[PDB]
Formats: structure tokens, C-alpha cells, sequence
């Protein structure tokens, strides 16, 4: 129900946002957004909840901001390992955890 | 049937047991060193063998190790007002003991359930069966549950590794009603022979005192036990052997 | 130390129906809502349904509904799902997934929060 | 801006009544209270209901206070 | 239809032998010369409610009212009483009953027990779980209303059901009008003659008389003047003014701060100006320990 | 005056002595309180 | 008398029953005792 780009690259040490666009009954009167990361074949792993907090053991580099009805990732210092799929997270109104177009990242 | 039951129920559907037409001794629960705690303030529990209760009803359930300190008069929780609640005035005895070897499992004992959510403080000895899922926000709930609408009941994780304030413990409330009626469940005490003509230290279904016993021309009706005079004295007594 | 297990791989005929496990350890079963997540191969999630261990609440995707059969047992600490009238796009991995906190969240906007624990693989493959 | 509390009106109510033995007819006097809040008098004694108010004189029979006595009369 | 209740529905509240003497108690009985409700048996049978005890009074010829069905639903959702009289035995269940549609007698279970000319008063009332049912039976020669007199109700039945009951219904035998009272807690003056029967009773919330009769203890007063009660006007709604406030107060922060100090230099941050709810304080279930000693807790909204 | 019942027989047959005592304490300030106020009355109208 | 305020709303509205019973059994017990002071010295000053 969200959007958000496809692909958006960046280059090491950089600092690099991914935004999602909701509206203003799902993301515009909640400060309930989230971004997920999945590796290739693997399990997806919570980084971003509730906004800009963090689960334990989750790197200090990922960061959220969110604006109007706009969700946005940030990564500070962006490294080989960032190569993942990023999906934006927002309560829609009925069940239940939904999503965006994928946010590949990969880096130059 | 009530200190050795099988299985007991939880707080949210707590048994009552009415105990009626029996001699109660409760001579081996003091002599029985698996209690954990044995508190009352209004009777005390020696002077229960030549005292005799009109009625009693035993309240039987199971609640955590560190909330066993809320059932008591005067006390405020979440026990204490969701799943039951004791009146100030309350007289009788509470027993609880220890259930970590029964009431425990591998995986977790997740069939005892307690009250969580409610909009009201609940009465003295009120048995609350409400199904009804809690509204907590300002939005209306149809029955639907999810975001402010909570399900009151929860139920706790039993295991064997757990700390003693999580552990369950089995509780038994002995409530003792004393009214004019005849009494039936009185203590473990012979009788024996009635002398007349002479004052003696009498003691008739709990009721003490001293004096001499006459024959009585006053018709009681049927369920008539004490009499009371203007100074709240006794007056007349009736037998409970002979009528 | 929170572990969770699944059920192995399965294949199902068009029609047929699929019974899925997930078996949990390590946490207080019936104090998490248990969600569930399907992805096909090369596609993105796709959220299915949730289930309360607790009273046996479960409330499924309007995607879904009328297809789709949860259970729970509390003595094992195991939930199961179903899926049922299977067809050709429902060939898909399959995780059910913990959600974060407790149900004790005055505000803990539980259990619509999110996933921390998510489980390992159970694939469901439909082909004539 | 200033307001002046007085808690409203109360008083005792006190029935006068001849023997029982006689009649059941009562009046009812509300002590330092107006005729308002609550076959209606209002002396310096209070507010009287049951009671018709003579103008001729008699002997007291029933003292009601400040000169002012009740009796049972045609 | 409606009736005056002129004195029935008078019981005995206790059993304690009392003789020769007059006697005060505050019960729940139906007051002296009140409406009550009345209905026919001819050619109507509905639920009425058991708000907080029931007087009831049959006039009967040939045992038409035969039981009768307390409880709140009354469609086998929950126990409901049900006394029922077949000519020999008396039966009274809270069984989970399958009622018709319209419960009448042609000519989950917790509890089972098995056994105009006359006048048959009843009472019903439940006090802690306990279900009290007075009853008389009395020879009468009257058809049209209920008679005019005094008559002492003695107590029957106390049942230990321990259910919460609010409406009931009555059993008829088809192949008889009755009057339904309610009661309440007033305050009675009863006279206990020599035998130890209830001759009279005086509800002494009646009238001044009546007032005087029970501040005085006795069934004569003499002529005179007697202070009776204390009137006293009763507010009519509530007033609550309060500085119109504009700003909620940071208490949040105090609990979200980043750090807090430490005991040795513990900080004392004064609040003023400011809206308290704590409300989210009691909801909150984060705390440990919530302990008021100089106020209550719930009294701070 | 506060106590749980106002018979003494059953106090002392219900409560053991570190509350007995309590209860017996109310009991008597109570009657004796009383009593000293009959006296006064008594003693009021043996003067008049 | 030794309880914490002379208004009785106050004390109703602060304490919780369990205490306030407390604290209105001992302002009950004061003012009951400084009462019957009162009519026994106007019954005195009354026969004078
Ligand atoms: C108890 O005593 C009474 C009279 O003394 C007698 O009628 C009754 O049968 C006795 N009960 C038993 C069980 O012996
Ligand atoms: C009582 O109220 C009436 C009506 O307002 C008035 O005329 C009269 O003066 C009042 N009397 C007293 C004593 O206040
Ligand atoms: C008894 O049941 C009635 C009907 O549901 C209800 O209105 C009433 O509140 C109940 N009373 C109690 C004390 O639960
Ligand atoms: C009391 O008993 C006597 C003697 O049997 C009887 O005559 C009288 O009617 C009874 N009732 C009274 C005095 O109210």
C-alpha cells in the first residue's frame, strides 16, 4: 500500500536515505513506521520500529526521520554489507504489517 | 475434597465451596507443615474446637507466589479488584501453600487465567464471568480485538526454573458467616451430660457464658437458636440434641 | 535464547490442504501474539494471519478469509496453520514470526506492533 | 470576583400533636426556617403546616414559642 | 391496575425471641398504604423486576398459582430458580432450564431439592447469596380485592444459591388475580405481645405521626409538642471551578529523561503551574512499586 | 465503638490476647464513658 | 485531636476508607468528648 523506490544506489562512507510515501490516515496520524532489511534468500531482521527506535544489537548508522506523510531511512557510513532489500513499515488501518516496491541498495 | 482436590480452579471462576452438616476440626491444617501462609485477624484459630459457626464457605484458587500478600482486608492490586476482592469487615482464615510440583509443566501450565482489564473496582465476594472484551481507548468496541481493545484475561508461564514470586500457589479462603440460625458446622468436641437447678459454665454452639439452664414456657418457632434481652444478654438457648 | 522450529517441507496437490507447525521455546507462549508472513519465490511478504495463544483469538487477512485455519496448543507451545482450497500461487515459503513486546502495554499497542522473532523456513509447494 | 457562601437553609422539624387517644391530625413546625422552601403560617417560631392560623385569643394548651401556642378546636 | 397496600408484607427480620416489647429495625419492607400492582387470572402472566425484594399476595380457590421462575434471562443461559408445587412434592432447581415461550403448567446443573377463600402471602428477597422466602396461609371471604387487615408474615425457606437474580415470572396451572410490592429499606417499630407474636408495626417513615411514634419507641404519643427529624435542603447539581489552565505539564520527561541522578544528588525539580492526571501513572504497569502515603491514589484527578 | 461485637464472650473466645486486648480497650473506654456520664446525670438530679 | 485536618471533606477526600475510618473515629472521638464538656457544663449553669 506504501511506495517507495526500487533501487537507489550509493557510494562507501555516504550518508543514504530510502523514502516511503504514505497517507495521511496511515502514516500522517501515526508515528508508527518501521524499516525492515532481508538479505537475498535470507530472513528479514527488524532494524528501524516504532519510528526511529532500535532493537538491541541493531548498528547506530541506521536512522529514521518521518515528515508529513513520508517515512525516511538514513545510513550513515554506508558499507559492502548494507547490499540488502529495505521495506518501509506502516499501520494501514486493518491487518496488518504491510509494505513498498523494495528498496534495493547497492553499493558502488 | 477442597485441601486435596485434584486440580483447582483459577481466579477468574474461583470455587465456593459451601461446607455445611460436618464437624470441622481443622486440627490437622495447624499440625500440617506444608502451609505456606496461615493468616486471620478477626477469629483467631485455637478457639475454634468449643466455638461453632452458623455457615462457612471455602474460596479456593490459585494466584502467584508474590501476590498471595493481596488477599487481605485493606489491600490494593490487580488481584485485588479484578479477580477478588475481600471486604474490610471480612472474618475468617486464609490458608495458601505452595504449588511448584503440581501446578507446573515443561513447556508452561497456561491453563489458569486472571483478570486484567476493568473499568470497575470489583465487590466483596463477587465472582466477575464477564467475557466481554475491555475498551481501553475512546473508540467503540464491537467485539473486535486489536488496537484498544484488549482481552481481560491473562494467563502466566509455569515453569520449574522460575523464582518463588512466580510460582503458583494454591489458596483456600475459609469464611465463616455467624447468624441467629442453628449452626452446623461446629468443632471436634464431645458433649456431655445437661445438669438443671445449678449455674454452671455453659457453652452452647459456641455461645459461652454461666448460669443456671430452666425449662422454658416460651414457644420458639422453628429456626429459633439465641435469645437476646435488652442488654444483649442471653436469654434462652435452644438445645441443639434435643429440641 | 528464544528458539523456534517449523515443520519440513511439503507438497500439496491443487485442492488439497497443508497443515503447518511452529513450535516455540524459550519465551512465555501464550504472552505473544503469533503472526504469520508467506513470500513467493522472488516476490515480497505478504502477511496472512494472527493468532492468540490466550483464549484462542485469532483474526485472519480479508485476503485470506474463509481459506485459512489457525489452531493453538498451549501444553506443547505450538501454533498451527492451514491452508485450505489450495491453488497454482500459493506455492510460497512460510514463517509465522513473534511479535515484540508483552501484552501488558497500557500504550504497548500489542499485538500490532511488529516482528523481532522470526521463524526458520516452511516451504509449500502446489503442482499438478 | 467575590462570592459569599451561606449554607442553605436547615433547621429541626418537630410535629405537635394532641393525645393519640383523640385525633391523628398533626402540624408540622420547621424551626428558623422561611414558609418558602418547603394551610401554611410563618411566625418568629418557624414555618407551621396543619395549623389555621386564629386571630382570637386563648389560654396556651400547646406551647409553640414566641407567643404563640396550637390546640385542637372547631 | 393498582391497589393500596394497607399493612401486609409485615415479617418477622430475625429470629430472636422477643416478648411484651417494642422494637426498632431497619429492613427492606414495602412501605404502608403504597401502590401496588395488580393482576387477573381471566380470559397475563409477564416478567416483572427484582430490583431489591419482592412482596407478593395470592387470593386463590382452587391452586391455579403453582410456582414461580427468578433469574435474569430466563433461556438457559443461566441458573434461574424455579420452585414448582405438583400437589405433593415442592421442587426448587437453579437448574439450566429449557423454558417455553410461555412458561406455564398444563393439568450445567447445581442444585436440586424435592419434598376468594385463602389468601397466601409471600416474600422473596436476597441478601448475600442467601434467597429468604416468607410465607402465610390465611381463611378469607372476599372476591374482590385483597381484605383489609394486619397479619405477621414468618419466615419458611433461606436458600444458599448465591445467584444474582433481577426478574421473575410466575407459574400458573391451566387447564385467580394476584398483587406484586416492592420493598424498601425502611425502618419498622414492631410490638411482640406477650406470647411472642408480632401484633403490629409501625413504619415510622410514613408520616410525622408515625415519625414521632418510632423517635418516641411507642404506639401512643401524648398530647403535646415532639422534635421529630432535622430537615435539611439537599444540593440540586455540582459546581466545579478551576484556573482555566493552559499547559500540560512536562511530567513525562522526569520519567523519560535520558539520565537520571544518582542518590547521592538526587534531583529536586519543582512542579508548578500545571495539569496533573497521573492517570497514566496508575495505567502504566512498567512501575515496581506505587506507593501513596499521605493521599489515596485514585483520589488525585 | 468499633469493635467486631459487642457480647465479651465472644470476643475473648475469637481473638487472641494482643487483640483481645485492643478490642477489650474500645470496649471499656466505651462503657466507661458512659457510665461516668450516667453517673454526672445521676448526680445532677440527686442535687436537684 | 492528632488527626491530620479539621475538615472532614478533606478527609474524605484524601484518605481511602480502611484509613479515613481511622482518622474519623479519632476527630468523632474528640469532638463527641468536647460535646458532652459542653452540655454538661450548660446543665450545671442551667440549674444555677
Ligand atoms: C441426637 O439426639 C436426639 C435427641 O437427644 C435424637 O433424637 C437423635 O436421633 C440423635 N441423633 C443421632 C444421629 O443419634
Ligand atoms: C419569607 O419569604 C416571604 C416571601 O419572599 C417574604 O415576604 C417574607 O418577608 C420572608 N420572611 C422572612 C422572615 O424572611
Ligand atoms: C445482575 O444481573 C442483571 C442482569 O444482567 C444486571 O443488570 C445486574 O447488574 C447484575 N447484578 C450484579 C450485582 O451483578
Ligand atoms: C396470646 O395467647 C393467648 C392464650 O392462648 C391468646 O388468648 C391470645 O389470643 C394470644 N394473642 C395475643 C394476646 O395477641
Amino acid at each position: 500500500a506504501l511506495t517507495q523506490p526500487a533501487s537507489v544506489s550509493g557510494s562507501p562512507g555516504q550518508s543514504i536515505t530510502i523514502s516511503c510515501t504514505g497517507t495521511s490516515s496511515d502514516v500522517g496520524s501515526y508515528n508508527l513506521v518501521s524499516w525492515y532489511q532481508q538479505h537475498p534468500g535470507k530472513a528479514p531482521k527488524l532494524m528501524i520500529y516504532e519510528g526511529s527506535k532500535r532493537p538491541s544489537g541493531v548498528s547506530n548508522r541506521f536512522s529514521g526521520s518521518k515528515s508529513g506523510n513520508t517515512a525516511s531511512l538514513t545510513i550513515s557510513g554506508l558499507q559492502a554489507e548494507d547490499e540488502a532489500d529495505y521495506y518501509c513499515c506502516s499501520y494501514a488501518g486493518s491487518s496488518t504489517l504491510v509494505f513498498g516496491g523494495g528498496t534495493k541498495l547497492t553499493v558502488l | 475434597e477442597v485441601f486435596n482436590a485434584t486440580r483447582f480452579a483459577s481466579v477468574y471462576a474461583w470455587n465456593r465451596k459451601r461446607i455445611s452438616n460436618c464437624v470441622a476440626d481443622y486440627s490437622v491444617l495447624y499440625n500440617s507443615a506444608s502451609f505456606s501462609t496461615f493468616k486471620c485477624y478477626g477469629v483467631s484459630p485455637t478457639k475454634l474446637n468449643d466455638l461453632c459457626f452458623t455457615n462457612v464457605y471455602a474460596d479456593s484458587f490459585v494466584i502467584r507466589g508474590d501476590e498471595v500478600r493481596q488477599i487481605a482486608p485493606g489491600q490494593t492490586g490487580k488481584i485485588a479488584d479484578y479477580n477478588y476482592k475481600l471486604p474490610d469487615d471480612f472474618t475468617g482464615c486464609v490458608i495458601a501453600w505452595n504449588s511448584n510440583n503440581l501446578d507446573s509443566k515443561v513447556g508452561g501450565n497456561y491453563n489458569y487465567l486472571y483478570r486484567l482489564f476493568r473499568k470497575s473496582n470489583l465487590k466483596p465476594f463477587e465472582r466477575d464471568i464477564s467475557t466481554e472484551i475491555y475498551q481501553a481507548g475512546s473508540t467503540p468496541c464491537n467485539g473486535v480485538e486489536g488496537f484498544n481493545c484488549y482481552f481481560p484475561l491473562q494467563s502466566y508461564g509455569f515453569q520449574p526454573t522460575n523464582g518463588v514470586g512466580y510460582q503458583p500457589y494454591r489458596v483456600v479462603v475459609l469464611s465463616f458467616e455467624l447468624l441467629h440460625a442453628p449452626a452446623t458446622v461446629c468443632g471436634p468436641k464431645k458433649s456431655t451430660n445437661l445438669v438443671k437447678n445449678k449455674c454452671v459454665n455453659f457453652n452452647f454452639n459456641g455461645l459461652t457464658g454461666t448460669g443456671v439452664l430452666t425449662e422454658s414456657n416460651k414457644k420458639f418457632l422453628p429456626f429459633q437458636q439465641f435469645g437476646r434481652d435488652i442488654a444483649d444478654t442471653t436469654d434462652a438457648v435452644r438445645d441443639p440434641q434435643t429440641l | 535464547q528464544v528458539q523456534l522450529v517449523q515443520s519440513g517441507a511439503e507438497v500439496k496437490k491443487p485442492g488439497a490442504s497443508v497443515k503447518v507447525s511452529c513450535k516455540a521455546s524459550g519465551y512465555t507462549f501464550t504472552g505473544y501474539y503469533m503472526h504469520w508472513v508467506r513470500q513467493a519465490p522472488g516476490q515480497g511478504l505478504e502477511w496472512m494471519g494472527w493468532i492468540s495463544p490466550v483464549s484462542g483469538g485469532t483474526n485472519y487477512a480479508q485476503k485470506f478469509q474463509g481459506r485459512v485455519t489457525m489452531t493453538r496448543d498451549t501444553s506443547i507451545s505450538t501454533a498451527y496453520m492451514e491452508l485450505s482450497r489450495l491453488r497454482s500461487d500459493d506455492t510460497a515459503v512460510y514463517y509465522c514470526a513473534r511479535a515484540p513486546l508483552f501484552p501488558t502495554g497500557v500504550l504497548a499497542g500489542d499485538y500490532y506492533y511488529y516482528g523481532m522473532d522470526v521463524w526458520g523456513q516452511g516451504t509449500t509447494v502446489t503442482v499438478s | 470576583e467575590i462570592l459569599d457562601i451561606t449554607p442553605c437553609s436547615f433547621g429541626g422539624v418537630s410535629v405537635i400533636t394532641p393525645g393519640t387517644n383523640t385525633s391523628n391530625q398533626v402540624a408540622v413546625l420547621y424551626q428558623d426556617v422561611n414558609c418558602t422552601e418547603v394551610n401554611v403560617f410563618q411566625t418568629r417560631a418557624g414555618c407551621l403546616i396543619g395549623a389555621e392560623h386564629v386571630n382570637n385569643s386563648y389560654e396556651c394548651d400547646i406551647p409553640i414559642g414566641a407567643g404563640i401556642c396550637a390546640s385542637y378546636q372547631t | 391496575a393498582y391497589t393500596n397496600s394497607f399493612t401486609r408484607g409485615v415479617y418477622y427480620p430475625d429470629k430472636v425471641f422477643r416478648s411484651s416489647v417494642l422494637h426498632s429495625t431497619q429492613d427492606l419492607f414495602l412501605p404502608f398504604f403504597s401502590n401496588v400492582t395488580w393482576f387477573h387470572a381471566i380470559h397475563d402472566n409477564p416478567v416483572l423486576p427484582f430490583n431489591d425484594g419482592v412482596y407478593f399476595a395470592s387470593t386463590e380457590k382452587s391452586n391455579i398459582i403453582r410456582g414461580w421462575i427468578f433469574g435474569t434471562t430466563l433461556d438457559s443461559k443461566t441458573q434461574s430458580l424455579l420452585i414448582v408445587n405438583n400437589a405433593t412434592n415442592v421442587v426448587i432447581k437453579v437448574c439450566e432450564f429449557q423454558f417455553c415461550n410461555d412458561p406455564f403448567l398444563g393439568v450445567n446443573c447445581t442444585f436440586e431439592y424435592v419434598s376468594f377463600k385463602n389468601l397466601r402471602e409471600f416474600v422473596f428477597k436476597n441478601i448475600d447469596g442467601y434467597f429468604k422466602i416468607y410465607s402465610k396461609h390465611t381463611p378469607i371471604n372476599l372476591v374482590r380485592d385483597l381484605p383489609q387487615g394486619f397479619s405477621a408474615l414468618e419466615p419458611l425457606v433461606d436458600l444458599p444459591i448465591g445467584i444474582n437474580i433481577t426478574r421473575f415470572q410466575t407459574l400458573l396451572a391451566l387447564h385467580a388475580a394476584y398483587y406484586v410490592g416492592y420493598l424498601q429499606p425502611r425502618t419498622f417499630l414492631l410490638k411482640y405481645n406477650e406470647n411472642g407474636t408480632i401484633t403490629d408495626a409501625v413504619d415510622c417513615a410514613l408520616d410525622p405521626l408515625s415519625e414521632t411514634k418510632c423517635t418516641l419507641k411507642s404506639f401512643t404519643v401524648e398530647k403535646g409538642i415532639y422534635q421529630t427529624s432535622n430537615f435539611r435542603v439537599q444540593p440540586t447539581e455540582s459546581i466545579v471551578r478551576f484556573p482555566n489552565i493552559t499547559n500540560l505539564c512536562p511530567f513525562g520527561e522526569v520519567f523519560n529523561a535520558t539520565r537520571f541522578a544518582s542518590v547521592y544528588a538526587w534531583n529536586r525539580k519543582r512542579i508548578s503551574n500545571c495539569v496533573a492526571d497521573y492517570s497514566v501513572l496508575y495505567n502504566s504497569a512498567s512501575f515496581s512499586t506505587f506507593k501513596c502515603y499521605g493521599v489515596s491514589p485514585t483520589k488525585l484527578n | 465503638f468499633g469493635a467486631i461485637s459487642s457480647v465479651l464472650n465472644d470476643i475473648l473466645s475469637r481473638l487472641d490476647p494482643p487483640e483481645a486486648e485492643v478490642q477489650i480497650d474500645r470496649l471499656i473506654t466505651g462503657r466507661l464513658q458512659s457510665l461516668q456520664t450516667y453517673v454526672t446525670q445521676q448526680l445532677i438530679r440527686a442535687a436537684e
